[PDB]
């Protein structure tokens, strides 16, 4: 049971648990269940992780450290 | 559009192919809408065959100027195949064919709910593999890239809205098949910190992983340059 790994500034959660084919085989009656119960599980901890930033109110904003994810860009820098 | 310091964001242009049908231009308008206002579609068909001459691509990443482009392709040995195609100065970055499984499921399919467009997504990836492995990788790396949107140093907690979540179809060894990847939309409902409820909002995708280009080490050093 790994812990979730986050990056924030692209409002990210990433879940490295085992995954049981079984459970989301295309004809397994409940794997829409599973997925979203997945989902829920993991957006709470992001959500958590979101609101335990610092805070402004110009209406309540959430500090976002940059984010973390190496994505390429789409333009040669200048 | 000049190249810039701070990158606007990445624009998608979705491109009917010559084979594309009426179920594959459904699924299209749907994962377009998603990426709104920072899209692009045509209307009418073009014959593009991504793996055996990019050159059509590349012209219309620099004409259109969308940095992401979404071709829709179909035959019995490639059913329902959207090509996801990204580029680097107008160049081919990577592509990687991801094919909609039968099961697919439109907006049309839930009850209608609320959608404020354009704003930006929550993300939960679901699977070891997307860290690890050099197909998942690229995967997680295109859809972050693909839906993230603007990047913002004050997020709007009103704005929490949505997560776009992707899973791996189990796990699986070295030498298997590779599992599908599981495309899910959900809106965020809470209850009294509260507890989160989701709702599905659709489109609902199966992707089964086809073919794959990948960049040269000399461009990812060029596109990951700080």
């Amino acid at each position: 049971g790994p812990e979730a790994v986050y990056d924030l500034g692209n409002l990210a959660a990433f879940d490295s648990n085992v995954l049981d084919k079984n459970d989301l085989d295309s004809s397994n009656a409940r794997r829409e269940e599973k997925i979203k119960s997945l989902t829920r599980d993991n957006v709470q901890l992001l959500i958590n992780q979101l609101l335990s930033l610092p805070m402004k109110t110009t209406m309540t904003l959430l500090q976002l450290p940059d984010p973390t994810t190496d994505l390429p860009r789409e333009k040669p820098l200048p | 559009r000049e190249a810039k310091l701070v990158e606007n964001v990445k624009q998608a242009l979705f491109i009917p192919g010559q084979s594309c049908n009426k179920n594959l231009h459904d699924i299209m308008v749907d994962l377009s809408a998603l990426k709104k206002p920072d899209m692009k579609r045509f209307n009418r068909k073009n014959d593009i065959h991504p793996f055996e001459d990019m050159s059509p691509l590349e012209f219309f990443s620099e004409k259109n100027d969308c940095s992401l482009m979404v071709l829709m392709t179909s035959s019995k040995k490639r059913k329902n195949n959207m090509t996801f195609i990204r580029t680097f100065g107008y160049k081919i970055y990577d592509m990687i064919e991801l094919m909609v499984a039968d099961n697919f499921k439109l907006l049309s399919d839930f009850k209608k709910l609320t959608f404020t467009v354009g704003l930006k997504p929550m993300f939960t990836f679901q699977g070891a593999a997307f860290d690890t492995h050099p197909v998942y990788k690229q995967i997680k790396s295109l859809f972050l890239d693909f839906f993230r949107g603007e990047s913002t140093d004050l997020q709007d907690v009103a704005g929490l809205q949505h997560v776009i979540s992707m899973t791996i179809q189990g796990d699986f060894q070295d030498g298997e098949p590779l599992p599908n990847v599981l495309f899910r939309v959900y809106k965020l409902k809470s209850y009294k910190l509260p507890r989160i409820e989701l709702v599905e909002i659709g489109p609902r995708l199966d992707f089964k992983i086809g073919r794959i280009h990948t960049p040269s080490p000399d461009m990812v050093t060029e596109a990951h340059k700080k």
